[PDB]
Order: structure tokens, then C-alpha cells, then sequence
């Protein structure tokens, strides 16, 4: 889960 | 890239005055140095020995550029790890809590019990203060 | 495995508008 | 949710004209139909076992709350899973293939070898045709 979780933040910065 | 596969090239050269295509494998530091990495004495220590295997005490450009684009590929993956970190711990207390977990997890859709996340903490809190330092999320991110 | 990657999946896409 | 609580309370009272507090649990498949559900053969013989453990002949309202909870929440669970599947399967050829899962890992920044890719096809081909169906999908991602 701290993968996914950490992965998820990441694409959600990009994506902004 | 050709461009920093140059950089790597001119910083060698600057210990190789000589023109012997080999460098003392002593001046790693300051060539890291030279190219912006500040390694530690254990990460130095544990080069110096891979670097040289059959104990020369010299290094040739190869392995030299073998050894940096090893060490920039690992800079840009910690850089990129410690941007999640933050994003974790957006009250900048330096630690992620069990509270930017929970946060973090119901931004994203992840319906997970107190339980589930508590799991989380203790899975990477291995020093056992109770929350998550930047090592331990290094580690549990680098597995 | 075979969860990360499913889950990943999920979260990219509601990530998306 | 208290909406879904009195669909399922008006599903159950089509059963129980008379006002009794119970429905035949030979209904259930009927009910079941009411509130959106096409349960299988299999599906039916397991609940009505389950449900009817004292085997009475009736259900009351308690019982069938609770099952159509759980039935509800199942769904919903398999639906999310069958959205991921077709995340796998982008080619729509209705099985993830080893191509399939290859392209998703190395979206989604997963460094996996062939041979760690194949163990993971593998792993979910219960059937031994080499790729990844529905119900393989389905469960594996309930272990
Ligand atoms: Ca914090
Ligand atoms: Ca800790
Ligand atoms: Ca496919
Ligand atoms: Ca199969």
C-alpha cells in the first residue's frame, strides 16, 4: 500500500 | 544522455592529468564531489570495494562511467521518493503520521480501516517511535 | 502483485478527471 | 444507506402479503431478482443453505438485510475488479495476456523481468490456456 499510496500522489501532481 | 555522459568524462580527466586512462581510485569522493553527489563514508567504503574488485588501486574511465550513471540514476529515484514523502507529510513535520496517511489514503480512494493503516505504520516504522522518518519510507519504497 | 498493479490501474484512472 | 435499506425493506414485503415478518426463503431468488441481481444456480443453493441453517422454510427481515448487504457489497466489489480487468485488457480480446500485463507493469513504473511477469500469468492461469480470464482475475484479486 505505501507504493500505491505514494505512486497515486505522484500522478496527481503530475496531472496538475 | 551524450551531454552528461560528457560531464562524467571531464570530471575523470581532471584526475587523469597524466593521460594514463586509469585514476586512484582514492579520489572517488572528490570526482562525486566534482559531479554534485555528497556520498557518505559507508557509501564511499562500499564503492571503493566494488569499484575495485581485484584491488588495483586504480579505476579506468569505463567503470567509472559505469559507477556515476549507477549513482545518478539512484539520486533521481530518492529525489523523486522524498517528492512523495512531502506529498505525505504536507504539515511539514518531517515524519509522515498515522493523520497524513488517513489523509492521503481518503484523497486518493482508498477505503482502508484504522487498522489497515495502522498496519502501514508499524510495517514501516522500524525504528518504533511510531510514525514514518524519510529512511524508513526510502526503505519500505525500495524493495 | 497482481493487486498492486489492479489497484494502481484504478487509482490512475480516477485520478483522471 | 437508508434508501438501499428501504428498496431492500420493499423487496422483502412483496413476499409477505399477509404481514407475517417472514418470506419463504424459496423467494429468494425472486427477491433477488427485484433489487437487480441475477444469481446463479450455485449462488442460490449456498445462500438458501446458509441463510436457512435451522432449516425452517422462512427468512425474516434481519436475515435477508444481512445477506443482501453482503450481496450488495460483493457486487459492487466485483464490478470495481471487472474495471480493472478491462484496464488490463485494453485490446478488449477478453483475457489479459502476457502483453497486456507487460505494458501495465511498465506504466505504472514496475521494473519486472519476463520471467517475473510470466510467474505472475502463471499464477492466475488456473485453466492452463497461457492467459488471464475474468474469473482467473476475479480470483486472484480475492486472496
Ligand atoms: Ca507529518
Ligand atoms: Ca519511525
Ligand atoms: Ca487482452
Ligand atoms: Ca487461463
Amino acid at each position: 500500500n505505501w507504493k500505491l499510496l505514494a505512486k497515486g500522489l505522484l500522478i496527481r501532481e503530475r496531472l496538475k | 544522455t551524450e551531454e552528461q555522459k560528457q560531464e562524467i568524462r571531464e570530471a575523470f580527466d581532471l584526475f587523469d592529468a597524466d593521460g594514463t586512462g586509469t585514476i586512484d581510485v582514492k579520489e572517488l569522493k572528490v570526482a562525486m564531489r566534482a559531479l554534485g553527489f555528497e556520498p557518505k563514508k559507508e557509501e564511499i567504503k562500499k564503492m571503493i570495494s566494488e569499484i575495485d574488485k581485484e584491488g588495483t588501486g586504480k579505476m579506468n574511465f569505463g567503470d567509472f562511467l559505469t559507477v556515476m550513471t549507477q549513482k545518478m540514476s539512484e539520486k533521481d529515484t530518492k529525489e523523486e521518493i522524498l517528492k512523495a514523502f512531502k506529498l505525505f507529510d504536507d504539515d511539514e513535520t518531517g515524519k509522515i503520521s498515522f493523520k497524513n496517511l488517513k489523509r492521503v489514503a481518503k484523497e486518493l480512494g482508498e477505503n482502508l480501516t484504522d487498522e489497515e493503516l495502522q498496519e502501514m505504520i508499524d510495517e514501516a516504522d522500524r525504528d518504533g517511535d511510531g510514525e514514518v522518518s524519510e529512511q524508513e519510507f526510502l526503505r519500505i519504497m525500495k524493495k
